[PDB]
């Protein structure tokens, strides 16, 4: 209760919520009626304040970051070896050159 | 599902903070309010229908009202005279049923009030409202060049959904001006003509309707015998400041308004920094006039950046 | 972000009550015992101070949580694709491979 | 940016203005290019075809009604595209 | 150097607020404001003219 | 005008309304030293440029 | 462009006023017609 | 304190339209091809792009 992840779901439009988030009753007092209580803070706005900085600017390399997919488009490393079946026709004789 | 305002009645909350600065039952409880658009629009849930005449036939100038009454009556009047407030006036800009929508500046409670002069009220809450902003520069009003950002804002169309709310039956409501003890009995003063229940156990348990007919026992205390008005049509919000009744299952089901939809937004552009060559190292020497954010990063394998809002 | 909803208290006229348990997103009741609530037509029961009230309390999502949430993920073992432009004795070729 | 005057007592379907000509745009791009209203500036007096880009009234217009909503007596309606992110401004004068 | 007012005239700027936060076309386009007084003073110079 | 971020000027009749804000930080100055809100009537009297 | 030194003059409202305070030009992106322009901090209320 | 002055745009309607030099204060003058600017009535430039 009061970090990231006291609300849990398999999706947002599913049945089985679970979550703890120091939900505590309290006695009334006063003539009218109303029901008084006492919660922690919501952890997840509690990590949205402090968050940090996202990998966007983060990543070594240099590398545009897209989400939908979550690729790590277009960064620079090693070597990578290929091997080119070039086709003969593409030639020119010795004879010719 | 249902959109039928026929059904549901207002019904009267407990404000914490009334005009007089003590806390009294009101008829224009808020109870929510959410503030997640990026344009500053809160949405308001107030527990009086806005946009319906007094049997709910949907017209766009009155409101429904849920008065303070002898008897237990809903009443109506007109829409010129609600006013949503912060920290000044703000402007109202959709309603529907319960809910309405304002943009308003920043803050620090949430006001709405009639302002008839007959019986005018108010109703206070506290939530940290204030002004936010879209991208890495930040700017007073949205300007009139610069790039265009998706940002998510609330609609102003009233038949937009994004929300789900629960809506049943009501729960049983005495008062204490049903009944009259001048001599050493009590007898119940229903209204005219209505069937008003009762439920009194002095001695032992009892129960009846009764209709407009003063009724005796065996009973000598004033406050020994309860008596409600007998309807259960209508429908109400789970409100924390009700009784439940002895059912309270969900009869029917009715539409937050406002979705929150994306919608493009123009943010402004920085003055470019000028940049002097020196060995294994750049100067930029650079301007802002609100807070602006820089970050940096090498291409390696170690990334060592920074991030720092200048000024 | 949650969203507590309360539903409204049960109240039984000079009687008693005991909570169930329930499977709702965090749960909470307790009874207490004594009360005299008021209305704004006051004296909502009929015996003084023998009495219980209900009070339970639980969660859910937020109607904004379908733009504002939040997908934890995990990953492991990134496996990576190259699109490559061979061109050889002045004839090009646009090739994509794993 | 655009201006448009519409004339008043207006019924149900009357065509006032249409859009996508004016400023350079096809009509087969339009539902390519994510044409929509912007949800701030719409109107409950003015719908929108989204295909086309014509501009018809939804709700009779009363001149004494809006004239009081805004004193200044027009309307406002704001509509964009996302694939190369453009937005502009329709601007309806009721008279 | 004049002051034959009747030979000038108005005209239509444009503003980035307006009435209700967007930028329209307006007769009241606020061209420059000087605040350089010594009690709080200040110059706005106005598309329309007054007087 | 006390001090804050815009500069609004607006005609208000209703027989036409327009507003138009441009952001001007305008913020309250003094007059040598010793800061103050409201000019004494007990001072010492030094030299200003104020508009006419 | 920046400090103190911003724009020059012999006199005070002589015409040889050179100057040099790093304005330069933006192309517009919105279809009514103005002319956006980004400029250096004044260098003289700087110093000041 | 300086104060930045700015003229009037000039635009011309389907003709290539280079600037001069002249000896003002920081004088600065760029040229933006494919404008079609509106005032209160719209299209200011009759060809189009
Ligand atoms: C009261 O209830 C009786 C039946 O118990 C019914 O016939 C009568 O119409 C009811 N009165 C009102 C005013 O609804
Ligand atoms: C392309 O290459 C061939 C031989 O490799 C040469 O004969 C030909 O002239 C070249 N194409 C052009 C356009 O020069």
């Amino acid at each position: 209760p009061g970090a990231f992840g006291d609300i849990q779901a398999s999706s947002l439009d599913a049945t089985d919520i679970v979550a703890r988030t120091d939900i505590r009753l309290l006695k009334p007092s006063v003539k009218n009626i109303h029901v008084p209580y006492t919660q922690a803070v919501s952890g997840y706005e509690m990590w949205k304040n402090n968050s940090g900085r996202p990998l966007q600017e983060t990543a070594p390399f240099g590398c545009k970051i897209e989400v939908e997919p979550l690729r790590a488009s277009n960064c620079a490393y090693g070597h990578i070896p290929i091997s080119i079946d070039i086709p003969d026709a593409a030639f020119v004789r010795s004879s010719e050159s | 599902i249902t959109d039928d305002f026929t059904l549901t009645s207002p019904y009267l909350g407990f404000c914490p903070y009334c005009r007089h600065s003590t806390p009294c039952f009101s008829p224009i409880k808020i109870e929510n309010v959410w503030d997640e658009s990026d344009d500053g629009s809160i949405r308001i849930q107030v527990s009086a229908q806005f946009g319906y005449n007094q049997a709910g036939t949907a017209d766009v100038t009155k409101f429904r009202y849920m008065s303070f009454d002898h008897d237990h009556d809903i009443k109506e009047d007109s829409m010129e005279k609600i006013a949503i407030s912060t920290s000044g006036p703000c402007r109202r800009l959709g309603h529907k049923g319960y809910f309405l929508l304002a943009q308003c500046p920043p803050g620090d409670s949430v006001t709405v009030s009639i302002t008839s002069g007959a019986s005018e009220n108010s109703c206070t809450v506290e939530k940290k409202i204030r002004r936010k902003f879209v991208g890495r520069e930040e700017y007073l009003f949205p300007p009139v060049h610069g790039k265009l950002v998706k940002c998510h804002v609330y609609d102003h169309l009233k038949e937009t959904s994004a929300g789900y709310i629960t809506m049943h039956r009501p729960g049983p409501h005495a008062y204490k001006s049903y009944l009259e003890e001048a001599s050493g009995e009590v007898y119940i003063k229903p209204p005219s003509g209505k069937n008003v229940t009762y439920e009194c156990k002095c001695g032992d348990y009892s129960t009846g309707i009764v209709s407009t007919r003063t009724k005796m026992n065996g009973c000598t205390k004033a406050k020994q015998c309860i008596a409600y008005k007998s309807d259960q049509t209508k429908w109400v919000f789970n409100s924390p400041d009700l009784i439940r009744h002895t059912d309270h299952s969900v009869q029917g089901k009715l539409h937050i308004p406002f979705r929150l939809t994306p919608t493009v937004c123009p943010v402004p552009l920085a003055h470019t920094p000028t940049v002097t060559k020196w060995f294994k190292g750049i100067t930029l020497h650079l301007t802002a006039m609100r807070p602006t954010l820089l970050t940096t990063r090498k291409l390696g394998l170690r990334a060592d950046a920074t991030a720092e809002w200048i000024t | 972000k949650f969203h507590t909803v309360i539903p409204s208290p049960q109240v039984k006229c000079c009687g008693s009550l005991e909570c169930k348990a329930s499977s709702k997103a965090d749960y909470t009741c307790r009874v207490f015992g004594g009360v005299y609530p008021f209305m704004w037509g006051g004296a909502q029961c009929f015996c003084d101070s023998e009495n219980t009230q209900l009070s339970e309390a639980y969660v859910e999502f937020a109607p904004d949580c379908t733009i504002d949430h939040a997908v934890a993920l995990k990953v492991h073992t990134a496996a990576l694709k190259v699109g490559l432009r061979i061109v050889y004795g002045n004839t090009t070729a646009h090739l994509d491979t794993f | 940016q655009l201006h448009y005057t519409v004339q008043e007592e207006q019924e149900h379907g009357t065509f006032v203005g249409n859009i996508a000509e004016d400023l350079g745009l096809d009509i087969t791009k339009l539902s390519a290019r994510g044409f929509q209203t912007v949800p701030n500036s719409r109107t409950p007096y003015l719908d929108l075809n989204l295909e086309t880009g014509v501009l018809y009234v939804n709700e009779k217009i009363d001149r004494e009604q809006i004239c009081k909503q805004s004193p200044s007596c027009v309307l406002h309606l704001e509509v964009f595209l996302e694939n190369p992110l453009e937005l502009f401004q329709v601007e309806i004068e009721v008279l």
